[PDB]
Protein backbone atom coordinates (compact mmCIF):
# COMPACT_ATOMS: atom_id res chain seq x y z
CA UNK A 1 0.00 0.00 0.00
CA UNK A 2 1.40 3.40 -1.19
CA UNK A 3 -0.04 6.63 0.29
CA UNK A 4 -1.68 9.08 -2.21
CA UNK A 5 0.36 12.27 -2.79
CA UNK A 6 -1.01 15.71 -1.81
CA UNK A 7 -3.75 16.82 -4.34
CA UNK A 8 -3.58 13.31 -6.03
CA UNK A 9 -6.93 11.86 -7.18
CA UNK A 10 -7.80 8.21 -8.04
CA UNK A 11 -8.87 7.25 -10.50
CA UNK A 12 -6.86 9.82 -12.64
CA UNK A 13 -10.08 11.49 -14.10
CA UNK A 14 -12.63 14.17 -13.04
CA UNK A 15 -14.90 13.12 -10.13
CA UNK A 16 -18.19 13.47 -12.05
CA UNK A 17 -16.97 11.31 -15.07
CA UNK A 18 -18.32 7.80 -15.80
CA UNK A 19 -15.08 5.97 -14.72
CA UNK A 20 -15.09 7.77 -11.33
CA UNK A 21 -18.30 8.68 -9.34
CA UNK A 22 -20.30 9.94 -12.38
CA UNK A 23 -22.67 12.87 -12.75
CA UNK A 24 -24.39 15.18 -10.19
CA UNK A 25 -28.12 14.16 -9.99
CA UNK A 26 -28.87 17.42 -8.09
CA UNK A 27 -29.11 18.77 -4.49
CA UNK A 28 -31.06 16.78 -1.79
CA UNK A 29 -32.73 18.94 0.93
CA UNK A 30 -34.40 17.85 4.23
CA UNK A 31 -37.83 18.65 2.55
CA UNK A 32 -37.19 16.42 -0.55
CA UNK A 33 -38.67 12.98 -1.36
CA UNK A 34 -35.05 11.88 -2.19
CA UNK A 35 -34.15 12.68 1.51
CA UNK A 36 -35.62 9.20 2.36
CA UNK A 37 -32.92 7.54 0.11
CA UNK A 38 -30.39 8.88 2.75
CA UNK A 39 -29.88 6.56 5.76
CA UNK A 40 -27.92 7.39 8.97
CA UNK A 41 -24.64 5.48 9.73
CA UNK A 42 -24.45 4.46 13.47
CA UNK A 43 -21.22 2.39 13.19
CA UNK A 44 -19.76 2.58 16.76
CA UNK A 45 -16.22 2.50 15.23
CA UNK A 46 -16.65 5.73 13.08
CA UNK A 47 -16.22 9.16 14.76
CA UNK A 48 -18.71 11.74 13.33
CA UNK A 49 -17.63 15.38 13.98
CA UNK A 50 -21.29 16.60 13.81
CA UNK A 51 -20.15 20.19 14.66
CA UNK A 52 -23.63 21.07 13.14
CA UNK A 53 -25.32 19.22 16.11
CA UNK A 54 -27.88 17.87 13.53
CA UNK A 55 -26.48 14.34 12.76
CA UNK A 56 -26.18 15.41 9.05
CA UNK A 57 -22.58 14.04 8.89
CA UNK A 58 -24.05 10.51 9.49
CA UNK A 59 -26.53 10.79 6.55
CA UNK A 60 -25.33 9.29 3.20
CA UNK A 61 -26.39 6.86 0.38
CA UNK A 62 -26.42 3.04 0.78
CA UNK A 63 -23.20 2.71 -1.39
CA UNK A 64 -21.47 5.50 0.63
CA UNK A 65 -22.36 3.62 3.89
CA UNK A 66 -21.01 0.34 2.50
CA UNK A 67 -17.61 1.74 1.40
CA UNK A 68 -17.38 3.82 4.64
CA UNK A 69 -18.08 0.69 6.81
CA UNK A 70 -15.35 -1.24 4.88
CA UNK A 71 -12.84 1.63 5.44
CA UNK A 72 -13.71 1.69 9.22
CA UNK A 73 -12.37 -1.90 9.47
CA UNK A 74 -9.14 -1.22 7.46
CA UNK A 75 -8.31 1.96 9.50
CA UNK A 76 -8.48 0.04 12.88
CA UNK A 77 -6.26 -2.68 11.30
CA UNK A 78 -3.71 -0.09 9.95
CA UNK A 79 -3.14 1.83 13.26
CA UNK A 80 -3.91 0.21 16.67
CA UNK A 81 -6.39 2.29 18.74
CA UNK A 82 -7.16 4.70 15.83
CA UNK A 83 -10.57 5.06 14.12
CA UNK A 84 -12.00 6.50 10.90
CA UNK A 85 -13.45 10.06 11.41
CA UNK A 86 -16.02 11.91 9.19
CA UNK A 87 -15.98 15.77 9.28
CA UNK A 88 -18.68 16.10 6.53
CA UNK A 89 -21.21 13.65 5.01
CA UNK A 90 -24.49 14.94 3.61
CA UNK A 91 -24.29 18.77 3.70
CA UNK A 92 -27.12 21.36 4.01
CA UNK A 93 -24.77 24.33 5.05
CA UNK A 94 -23.41 25.08 1.48
CA UNK A 95 -19.86 24.35 2.83
CA UNK A 96 -18.65 22.67 -0.45
CA UNK A 97 -18.18 23.23 -4.23
CA UNK A 98 -21.29 24.57 -6.08
CA UNK A 99 -22.59 21.07 -7.13
CA UNK A 100 -20.84 18.98 -4.46
CA UNK A 101 -21.64 15.22 -4.26
CA UNK A 102 -21.99 16.09 -0.49
CA UNK A 103 -25.35 17.80 -1.33
CA UNK A 104 -26.83 14.38 -2.37
CA UNK A 105 -25.16 12.24 0.34
CA UNK A 106 -22.55 10.65 -2.00
CA UNK A 107 -19.36 12.04 -0.39
CA UNK A 108 -17.53 12.08 2.95
CA UNK A 109 -14.59 14.16 4.09
CA UNK A 110 -12.45 12.02 6.41
CA UNK A 111 -9.46 12.01 8.80
CA UNK A 112 -8.12 9.61 11.40
CA UNK A 113 -9.53 9.91 14.98
CA UNK A 114 -6.13 11.32 16.18
CA UNK A 115 -6.14 14.09 13.44
CA UNK A 116 -2.51 13.09 12.60
CA UNK A 117 -2.06 14.74 9.17
CA UNK A 118 0.95 12.38 8.46
CA UNK A 119 -1.59 9.45 8.23
CA UNK A 120 -3.91 11.13 5.64
CA UNK A 121 -2.08 9.95 2.45
CA UNK A 122 -2.33 6.30 3.65
CA UNK A 123 -5.97 6.98 4.83
CA UNK A 124 -6.71 8.00 1.19
CA UNK A 125 -5.08 4.77 -0.14
CA UNK A 126 -7.24 2.72 2.35
CA UNK A 127 -10.34 4.60 0.97
CA UNK A 128 -9.37 3.48 -2.60
CA UNK A 129 -8.91 -0.20 -1.40
CA UNK A 130 -12.31 0.05 0.52
CA UNK A 131 -13.91 0.76 -2.92
CA UNK A 132 -14.71 4.47 -2.97
CA UNK A 133 -15.35 5.43 -6.71
CA UNK A 134 -13.24 8.67 -6.33
CA UNK A 135 -10.61 9.64 -3.69
CA UNK A 136 -8.94 13.09 -3.62
CA UNK A 137 -6.22 14.30 -1.14
CA UNK A 138 -8.12 17.60 -1.22
CA UNK A 139 -6.49 19.54 1.69
CA UNK A 140 -3.87 19.21 4.46
CA UNK A 141 -6.88 18.67 6.78
CA UNK A 142 -8.95 15.98 4.95
CA UNK A 143 -9.49 13.33 2.23
CA UNK A 144 -12.62 13.68 0.03
CA UNK A 145 -14.20 10.33 -0.96
CA UNK A 146 -17.27 9.82 -3.18
CA UNK A 147 -19.39 7.03 -4.75
CA UNK A 148 -21.57 6.41 -7.83
CA UNK A 149 -25.35 6.97 -7.37
CA UNK A 150 -27.62 3.95 -6.54
CA UNK A 151 -29.11 4.66 -10.04
CA UNK B 1 12.42 29.91 1.11
CA UNK B 2 8.93 30.94 2.31
CA UNK B 3 6.41 31.53 -0.55
CA UNK B 4 5.93 35.16 -1.61
CA UNK B 5 2.51 36.30 -2.88
CA UNK B 6 2.69 39.42 -5.15
CA UNK B 7 -0.72 41.13 -5.46
CA UNK B 8 -1.57 43.68 -8.19
CA UNK B 9 -2.73 46.30 -8.60
CA UNK B 10 -2.22 48.04 -5.15
CA UNK B 11 -5.31 50.35 -5.70
CA UNK B 12 -8.38 50.41 -8.00
CA UNK B 13 -10.88 53.23 -8.46
CA UNK B 14 -14.13 51.80 -9.90
CA UNK B 15 -17.75 53.00 -10.49
CA UNK B 16 -20.69 50.83 -9.33
CA UNK B 17 -21.63 48.31 -12.09
CA UNK B 18 -18.00 48.00 -13.35
CA UNK B 19 -15.63 44.96 -13.18
CA UNK B 20 -12.74 44.57 -10.65
CA UNK B 21 -9.83 42.25 -11.59
CA UNK B 22 -7.13 41.49 -8.96
CA UNK B 23 -4.07 39.33 -9.55
CA UNK B 24 -2.12 37.21 -7.08
CA UNK B 25 1.20 35.61 -8.25
CA UNK B 26 3.06 33.10 -6.03
CA UNK B 27 6.90 32.80 -6.08
CA UNK B 28 6.28 29.04 -6.70
CA UNK B 29 3.24 26.84 -7.44
CA UNK B 30 0.65 26.57 -4.59
CA UNK B 31 -1.70 24.11 -6.43
CA UNK B 32 -5.24 25.53 -5.65
CA UNK B 33 -4.49 26.33 -1.89
CA UNK B 34 -5.33 30.02 -2.48
CA UNK B 35 -7.90 31.96 -0.34
CA UNK B 36 -9.36 35.48 -1.00
CA UNK B 37 -10.50 37.69 1.92
CA UNK B 38 -12.40 41.02 2.01
CA UNK B 39 -11.48 43.54 4.78
CA UNK B 40 -14.01 46.42 5.04
CA UNK B 41 -12.97 49.56 6.96
CA UNK B 42 -12.61 49.00 10.74
CA UNK B 43 -13.50 45.25 10.40
CA UNK B 44 -11.68 41.91 10.50
CA UNK B 45 -11.06 40.08 7.21
CA UNK B 46 -13.97 38.00 5.87
CA UNK B 47 -13.50 34.78 3.81
CA UNK B 48 -14.99 35.00 0.27
CA UNK B 49 -13.20 32.30 -1.86
CA UNK B 50 -11.12 29.18 -0.98
CA UNK B 51 -9.46 26.42 -3.10
CA UNK B 52 -8.94 29.30 -5.66
CA UNK B 53 -12.58 29.15 -7.00
CA UNK B 54 -15.04 27.91 -4.27
CA UNK B 55 -17.31 30.65 -2.84
CA UNK B 56 -17.83 30.41 0.94
CA UNK B 57 -21.53 29.95 1.99
CA UNK B 58 -23.61 33.16 1.52
CA UNK B 59 -20.96 34.94 -0.72
CA UNK B 60 -22.76 36.60 -3.70
CA UNK B 61 -22.41 35.46 -7.39
CA UNK B 62 -20.46 38.62 -8.44
CA UNK B 63 -17.34 37.25 -6.58
CA UNK B 64 -15.28 34.60 -8.44
CA UNK B 65 -11.71 33.28 -8.43
CA UNK B 66 -9.62 31.15 -10.80
CA UNK B 67 -6.11 29.72 -11.19
CA UNK B 68 -3.80 26.82 -10.34
CA UNK B 69 -0.01 26.96 -9.73
CA UNK B 70 1.38 30.53 -9.42
CA UNK B 71 -1.18 32.78 -11.23
CA UNK B 72 -4.55 33.57 -9.54
CA UNK B 73 -7.34 35.93 -10.55
CA UNK B 74 -10.11 37.43 -8.32
CA UNK B 75 -13.06 39.15 -10.07
CA UNK B 76 -16.08 41.25 -8.92
CA UNK B 77 -18.20 41.12 -12.13
CA UNK B 78 -20.29 44.21 -11.20
CA UNK B 79 -18.86 45.96 -8.11
CA UNK B 80 -21.41 47.43 -5.64
CA UNK B 81 -21.01 50.48 -3.30
CA UNK B 82 -20.68 48.15 -0.22
CA UNK B 83 -17.75 46.26 -1.86
CA UNK B 84 -15.26 48.97 -0.88
CA UNK B 85 -12.55 47.05 1.08
CA UNK B 86 -8.95 45.81 0.95
CA UNK B 87 -8.95 42.34 -0.77
CA UNK B 88 -6.06 39.95 0.15
CA UNK B 89 -4.97 36.51 -1.18
CA UNK B 90 -3.40 33.88 1.11
CA UNK B 91 -1.61 30.65 0.09
CA UNK B 92 -1.47 27.66 2.49
CA UNK B 93 0.24 25.18 0.10
CA UNK B 94 3.60 25.82 1.80
CA UNK B 95 4.40 26.37 5.51
CA UNK B 96 4.13 29.05 6.71
CA UNK B 97 0.91 30.38 5.14
CA UNK B 98 1.63 33.81 3.50
CA UNK B 99 -0.57 36.72 2.37
CA UNK B 100 -0.50 39.21 -0.52
CA UNK B 101 0.00 42.88 0.31
CA UNK B 102 -3.64 43.72 -0.52
CA UNK B 103 -5.60 45.67 -3.18
CA UNK B 104 -7.63 48.70 -1.97
CA UNK B 105 -10.91 48.95 -3.93
CA UNK B 106 -12.34 52.52 -3.80
CA UNK B 107 -15.65 53.60 -5.35
CA UNK B 108 -15.98 56.38 -8.00
CA UNK B 109 -19.35 58.27 -7.88
CA UNK B 110 -20.90 61.60 -9.07
CA UNK B 111 -19.88 64.91 -7.46
CA UNK B 112 -21.52 65.81 -4.13
CA UNK B 113 -20.94 69.16 -2.39
CA UNK B 114 -20.17 69.13 1.35
CA UNK B 115 -22.53 70.56 4.00
CA UNK B 116 -20.34 72.81 6.15
CA UNK B 117 -20.48 73.45 9.93
CA UNK B 118 -18.26 75.39 12.34
CA UNK B 119 -17.97 74.80 16.11
CA UNK B 120 -16.46 77.28 18.58
CA UNK B 121 -14.33 76.03 21.50
CA UNK B 122 -16.24 74.98 24.66
CA UNK B 123 -16.02 77.23 27.75
CA UNK B 124 -14.81 73.99 29.49
CA UNK B 125 -11.73 73.73 27.17
CA UNK B 126 -11.04 77.52 27.39
CA UNK B 127 -10.85 77.24 31.24
CA UNK B 128 -7.85 74.90 30.61
CA UNK B 129 -5.91 77.45 28.40
CA UNK B 130 -6.43 76.03 24.82
CA UNK B 131 -9.03 76.82 22.06
CA UNK B 132 -9.87 74.12 19.43
CA UNK B 133 -12.18 75.43 16.61
CA UNK B 134 -13.63 72.65 14.40
CA UNK B 135 -14.91 72.81 10.80
CA UNK B 136 -16.92 69.83 9.44
CA UNK B 137 -17.40 69.03 5.69
CA UNK B 138 -20.13 66.35 5.63
CA UNK B 139 -20.90 63.70 2.99
CA UNK B 140 -19.03 64.90 -0.16
CA UNK B 141 -17.30 63.51 -3.26
CA UNK B 142 -14.59 63.65 -4.40
CA UNK B 143 -12.06 63.71 -1.46
CA UNK B 144 -10.19 66.80 -2.80
CA UNK B 145 -11.25 69.98 -0.87
CA UNK B 146 -9.59 73.27 0.22
CA UNK B 147 -10.44 74.22 3.87
CA UNK B 148 -8.98 77.62 4.85
CA UNK B 149 -9.17 79.20 8.33
CA UNK B 150 -9.59 83.03 8.59
CA UNK B 151 -9.30 84.87 11.99
CA UNK B 152 -10.44 88.55 11.61
CA UNK B 153 -10.13 87.85 7.82
CA UNK B 154 -6.37 86.75 8.14
CA UNK B 155 -5.60 83.51 6.23
CA UNK B 156 -4.11 81.07 8.84
CA UNK B 157 -1.26 78.55 8.21
CA UNK B 158 0.60 75.95 10.28
CA UNK B 159 -2.00 75.83 13.12
CA UNK B 160 -4.59 73.33 11.75
CA UNK B 161 -4.85 69.56 11.09
CA UNK B 162 -7.39 67.66 8.94
CA UNK B 163 -8.86 64.11 9.17
CA UNK B 164 -10.95 62.33 6.51
CA UNK B 165 -13.32 59.39 7.11
CA UNK B 166 -13.17 56.15 5.14
CA UNK B 167 -15.59 56.07 2.19
CA UNK B 168 -19.22 55.50 3.19
CA UNK B 169 -20.31 51.92 2.26
CA UNK B 170 -23.79 53.17 1.11
CA UNK B 171 -23.33 56.60 -0.67
CA UNK B 172 -19.53 56.42 -1.46
CA UNK B 173 -18.95 59.91 0.08
CA UNK B 174 -16.28 61.19 2.50
CA UNK B 175 -16.46 63.51 5.53
CA UNK B 176 -13.63 65.82 6.70
CA UNK B 177 -12.70 67.60 10.00
CA UNK B 178 -10.33 70.61 10.14
CA UNK B 179 -9.24 71.64 13.69
CA UNK B 180 -7.62 75.05 14.35
CA UNK B 181 -5.63 75.07 17.64
CA UNK B 182 -4.82 78.41 19.40
CA UNK B 183 -3.83 79.43 22.96
CA UNK B 184 -6.71 80.94 25.03
CA UNK B 185 -4.65 84.19 24.93
CA UNK B 186 -4.48 84.22 21.07
CA UNK B 187 -8.17 83.09 20.70
CA UNK B 188 -9.26 86.02 22.94
CA UNK B 189 -7.34 88.62 20.79
CA UNK B 190 -9.70 88.06 17.78
CA UNK B 191 -13.43 88.30 17.01
CA UNK B 192 -14.32 86.54 13.70
CA UNK B 193 -13.55 82.83 13.15
CA UNK B 194 -14.34 81.51 9.64
CA UNK B 195 -13.99 78.22 7.82
CA UNK B 196 -13.86 78.73 4.00
CA UNK B 197 -14.48 75.61 1.86
CA UNK B 198 -13.67 75.26 -1.88
CA UNK B 199 -14.83 72.03 -3.64
CA UNK B 200 -15.81 70.87 -7.22
CA UNK B 201 -19.43 70.56 -5.98
CA UNK B 202 -19.66 74.27 -4.92
CA UNK B 203 -19.97 76.98 -7.69
CA UNK B 204 -18.14 79.39 -5.27
CA UNK B 205 -16.46 78.90 -1.82
CA UNK B 206 -18.79 78.42 1.22
CA UNK B 207 -17.85 80.24 4.46
CA UNK B 208 -19.23 79.39 7.93
CA UNK B 209 -18.22 81.71 10.79
CA UNK B 210 -19.01 82.96 14.33
CA UNK B 211 -17.92 86.01 16.45
CA UNK B 212 -16.27 85.32 19.88
CA UNK B 213 -17.92 87.53 22.62
CA UNK C 1 -23.19 32.63 16.58
CA UNK C 2 -19.48 31.55 16.22
CA UNK C 3 -17.57 34.48 17.89
CA UNK C 4 -13.93 35.03 18.87
CA UNK C 5 -13.68 37.79 21.53
CA UNK C 6 -10.18 39.33 21.98
CA UNK C 7 -8.79 41.28 24.94
CA UNK C 8 -8.35 45.04 24.91
CA UNK C 9 -5.58 47.28 23.59
CA UNK C 10 -2.13 47.17 25.29
CA UNK C 11 0.62 49.76 25.77
CA UNK C 12 3.95 48.06 26.63
CA UNK C 13 7.58 49.25 26.85
CA UNK C 14 10.18 47.72 24.56
CA UNK C 15 11.84 44.66 26.22
CA UNK C 16 8.68 43.92 28.31
CA UNK C 17 6.27 41.05 27.47
CA UNK C 18 2.50 41.16 26.91
CA UNK C 19 -0.08 38.35 26.92
CA UNK C 20 -3.33 38.76 24.93
CA UNK C 21 -6.42 36.48 24.86
CA UNK C 22 -9.04 35.15 22.43
CA UNK C 23 -12.25 33.53 23.79
CA UNK C 24 -14.29 31.29 21.48
CA UNK C 25 -18.09 30.84 21.72
CA UNK C 26 -20.93 29.33 19.63
CA UNK C 27 -18.90 26.16 18.84
CA UNK C 28 -17.10 23.33 20.72
CA UNK C 29 -13.66 24.86 21.47
CA UNK C 30 -11.59 21.59 20.84
CA UNK C 31 -13.41 21.06 17.44
CA UNK C 32 -11.22 23.69 15.68
CA UNK C 33 -7.60 24.95 15.56
CA UNK C 34 -6.89 28.62 16.44
CA UNK C 35 -4.37 30.73 14.46
CA UNK C 36 -2.71 34.04 15.29
CA UNK C 37 -2.19 36.68 12.52
CA UNK C 38 -0.26 40.03 12.79
CA UNK C 39 -1.37 43.09 10.73
CA UNK C 40 1.16 46.01 10.53
CA UNK C 41 1.43 48.91 7.99
CA UNK C 42 5.00 47.68 7.07
CA UNK C 43 4.24 43.95 6.43
CA UNK C 44 0.38 43.69 5.87
CA UNK C 45 -0.86 40.22 7.16
CA UNK C 46 1.60 37.66 8.59
CA UNK C 47 0.75 34.21 10.01
CA UNK C 48 2.32 33.77 13.52
CA UNK C 49 1.26 30.17 14.26
CA UNK C 50 -1.47 27.70 15.21
CA UNK C 51 -2.51 25.85 18.37
CA UNK C 52 -4.72 22.70 18.25
CA UNK C 53 -6.62 22.71 21.61
CA UNK C 54 -7.66 19.02 21.14
CA UNK C 55 -3.97 17.88 21.38
CA UNK C 56 -2.28 21.10 22.70
CA UNK C 57 0.18 20.85 19.69
CA UNK C 58 1.67 24.15 18.35
CA UNK C 59 3.34 25.09 15.01
CA UNK C 60 5.19 28.46 14.89
CA UNK C 61 6.24 30.52 11.86
CA UNK C 62 10.08 30.49 12.24
CA UNK C 63 10.04 34.36 11.96
CA UNK C 64 8.09 34.41 15.34
CA UNK C 65 9.63 31.32 17.11
CA UNK C 66 11.71 33.50 19.61
CA UNK C 67 8.94 36.15 19.95
CA UNK C 68 5.67 34.25 20.48
CA UNK C 69 4.23 31.61 22.89
CA UNK C 70 0.72 30.16 22.24
CA UNK C 71 -1.37 28.46 25.07
CA UNK C 72 -5.06 27.45 25.60
CA UNK C 73 -7.41 27.01 28.59
CA UNK C 74 -10.11 24.57 27.36
CA UNK C 75 -12.36 25.09 30.44
CA UNK C 76 -12.74 28.83 29.59
CA UNK C 77 -12.64 28.32 25.74
CA UNK C 78 -9.70 30.87 25.70
CA UNK C 79 -6.39 30.94 23.68
CA UNK C 80 -3.44 33.18 24.75
CA UNK C 81 -0.59 34.76 22.78
CA UNK C 82 2.46 35.90 24.79
CA UNK C 83 4.93 38.19 22.93
CA UNK C 84 8.38 38.67 24.56
CA UNK C 85 11.34 41.11 24.18
CA UNK C 86 9.15 43.57 22.21
CA UNK C 87 10.43 46.39 19.93
CA UNK C 88 8.41 49.00 17.95
CA UNK C 89 8.50 46.48 14.99
CA UNK C 90 6.00 44.51 17.18
CA UNK C 91 3.40 47.39 17.20
CA UNK C 92 0.42 45.92 15.24
CA UNK C 93 -3.13 44.58 15.33
CA UNK C 94 -3.03 40.92 16.46
CA UNK C 95 -5.92 38.72 15.36
CA UNK C 96 -6.96 35.21 16.38
CA UNK C 97 -8.74 33.27 13.62
CA UNK C 98 -10.43 29.85 13.45
CA UNK C 99 -10.00 27.26 10.68
CA UNK C 100 -12.80 24.81 9.86
CA UNK C 101 -10.71 21.71 9.07
CA UNK C 102 -10.58 22.52 5.30
CA UNK C 103 -6.95 23.79 5.30
CA UNK C 104 -5.00 26.60 7.05
CA UNK C 105 -7.42 29.46 6.14
CA UNK C 106 -9.97 31.16 8.37
CA UNK C 107 -13.82 31.53 8.38
CA UNK C 108 -14.03 33.38 11.75
CA UNK C 109 -11.72 36.19 12.97
CA UNK C 110 -11.46 38.00 16.35
CA UNK C 111 -12.00 41.81 16.28
CA UNK C 112 -8.25 42.30 16.80
CA UNK C 113 -6.06 43.56 19.69
CA UNK C 114 -4.00 46.74 19.04
CA UNK C 115 -0.56 46.45 20.70
CA UNK C 116 1.50 49.69 20.89
CA UNK C 117 5.19 49.11 21.85
CA UNK C 118 6.49 52.46 23.08
CA UNK C 119 8.34 54.16 25.91
CA UNK C 120 5.64 56.91 26.09
CA UNK C 121 3.20 57.20 29.10
CA UNK C 122 -0.55 56.58 28.77
CA UNK C 123 -2.78 59.66 28.94
CA UNK C 124 -6.57 59.66 28.87
CA UNK C 125 -8.44 62.17 26.71
CA UNK C 126 -10.31 65.36 27.68
CA UNK C 127 -13.81 65.30 26.06
CA UNK C 128 -15.36 68.62 24.97
CA UNK C 129 -18.77 69.37 23.42
CA UNK C 130 -19.16 70.43 19.74
CA UNK C 131 -22.45 72.28 20.45
CA UNK C 132 -25.15 72.50 17.70
CA UNK C 133 -26.27 75.75 16.02
CA UNK C 134 -36.36 72.61 10.04
CA UNK C 135 -33.53 70.70 8.33
CA UNK C 136 -30.31 69.27 9.74
CA UNK C 137 -28.09 70.19 12.73
CA UNK C 138 -24.62 68.77 13.47
CA UNK C 139 -23.14 68.24 16.95
CA UNK C 140 -20.25 66.25 18.31
CA UNK C 141 -17.50 65.56 20.84
CA UNK C 142 -13.83 66.51 20.62
CA UNK C 143 -11.65 63.74 22.18
CA UNK C 144 -8.34 65.54 22.74
CA UNK C 145 -4.81 64.66 23.96
CA UNK C 146 -4.66 60.89 24.53
CA UNK C 147 -2.08 58.10 24.12
CA UNK C 148 -1.93 55.44 22.84
CA UNK C 149 -4.59 54.54 20.23
CA UNK C 150 -7.36 53.46 20.26
CA UNK C 151 -10.47 55.19 21.64
CA UNK C 152 -14.12 54.22 21.03
CA UNK C 153 -17.02 56.64 20.70
CA UNK C 154 -20.71 55.73 20.76
CA UNK C 155 -23.78 57.97 20.94
CA UNK C 156 -26.61 57.55 23.52
CA UNK C 157 -25.02 54.20 24.60
CA UNK C 158 -25.33 52.77 21.03
CA UNK C 159 -28.97 53.86 20.40
CA UNK C 160 -27.80 56.56 17.88
CA UNK C 161 -25.84 55.18 14.86
CA UNK C 162 -27.48 56.90 11.78
CA UNK C 163 -25.38 59.88 10.54
CA UNK C 164 -22.46 59.32 12.96
CA UNK C 165 -18.91 60.03 11.68
CA UNK C 166 -16.02 59.25 14.04
CA UNK C 167 -12.86 60.65 12.40
CA UNK C 168 -9.49 58.88 12.32
CA UNK C 169 -7.18 60.20 15.05
CA UNK C 170 -4.47 62.74 14.08
CA UNK C 171 -1.13 62.73 15.90
CA UNK C 172 -0.44 66.23 17.31
CA UNK C 173 3.03 67.88 17.50
CA UNK C 174 2.81 67.00 21.27
CA UNK C 175 2.86 63.21 20.38
CA UNK C 176 -0.76 62.93 21.70
CA UNK C 177 -3.74 61.92 19.51
CA UNK C 178 -6.96 63.87 19.00
CA UNK C 179 -10.21 63.11 17.14
CA UNK C 180 -13.77 64.38 16.78
CA UNK C 181 -16.99 62.36 16.56
CA UNK C 182 -19.95 64.13 14.95
CA UNK C 183 -23.58 63.33 14.16
CA UNK C 184 -26.30 65.11 12.16
CA UNK C 185 -29.84 65.11 13.63
CA UNK C 186 -33.13 66.97 12.96
CA UNK C 187 -32.92 70.63 14.23
CA UNK C 188 -36.47 69.97 15.74
CA UNK C 189 -34.92 67.24 18.04
CA UNK C 190 -32.57 69.77 19.81
CA UNK C 191 -35.15 70.99 22.43
CA UNK C 192 -36.32 67.43 23.25
CA UNK C 193 -33.69 64.69 22.54
CA UNK C 194 -30.67 64.18 24.88
CA UNK C 195 -27.36 63.66 22.99
CA UNK C 196 -24.46 62.00 24.93
CA UNK C 197 -21.12 60.80 23.47
CA UNK C 198 -19.74 57.72 25.34
CA UNK C 199 -15.94 57.82 25.11
CA UNK C 200 -13.73 54.91 26.23
CA UNK C 201 -9.90 55.01 26.34
CA UNK C 202 -9.12 51.54 27.72
CA UNK C 203 -5.27 51.92 28.17
CA UNK C 204 -5.86 54.77 30.70
CA UNK C 205 -9.15 53.37 32.18
CA UNK C 206 -10.77 56.68 30.99
CA UNK C 207 -14.54 56.54 30.30
CA UNK C 208 -16.50 59.75 29.76
CA UNK C 209 -20.19 60.44 28.98
CA UNK C 210 -20.36 64.01 27.62
CA UNK C 211 -23.83 65.61 27.27
CA UNK C 212 -23.86 67.92 24.19
CA UNK C 213 -26.54 70.68 24.30
CA UNK C 214 -27.15 74.05 22.53
CA1 LIG D 1 -19.79 18.33 9.73
CA1 LIG E 1 -22.02 20.31 6.93
ZN1 LIG F 1 -15.66 16.50 0.30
Amino acid sequence: LTPLAYKQFIPNVAEKTLGASGRYEGKISRNSERFKELTPNYNPDIIFKDEENTGADRLMTQRCKDKLNALAISVMNQWPGVKLRVTEGWDEDGHHSEESLHYEGRAVDITTSDRDRSKYGMLARLAVEAGFDWVYYESKAHIHCSVKAEN
Amino acid sequence: GDIVMTQTPKFLLVSAGDKVTITCKASQSVSNDLTWYQQKPGQSPKLLIYYASNRYAGVPDRFTGSGYGTDFTFTISTVQAEDLAVYFCQQDYGSPPTFGGGTKVEIKRTVAAPSVFIFPPSDEQLKSGTASVVCLLNNFYPREAKVQWKVDNALQSGNSQESVTEQDSKDSTYSLSSTLTLSKADYEKHKVYACEVTHQGLSSPVTKSFNRG
Amino acid sequence: QVQLQQSGPELVRPGVSVKISCKGSGYTFIDEALHWVKQSHAESLEWIGVIRPYSGETNYNQKFKDKATMTVDISSSTAYLELARLTSEDSAIYYCARDWERGDFFDYWGQGTLVTVSSASTKGPSVFPLAPSGGTAALGCLVKDYFPEPVTVSWNSGALTSGVHTFPAVLQSSGLYSLSSVVTVPSSSLGTQTYICNVNHKPSNTKVDKKVEP
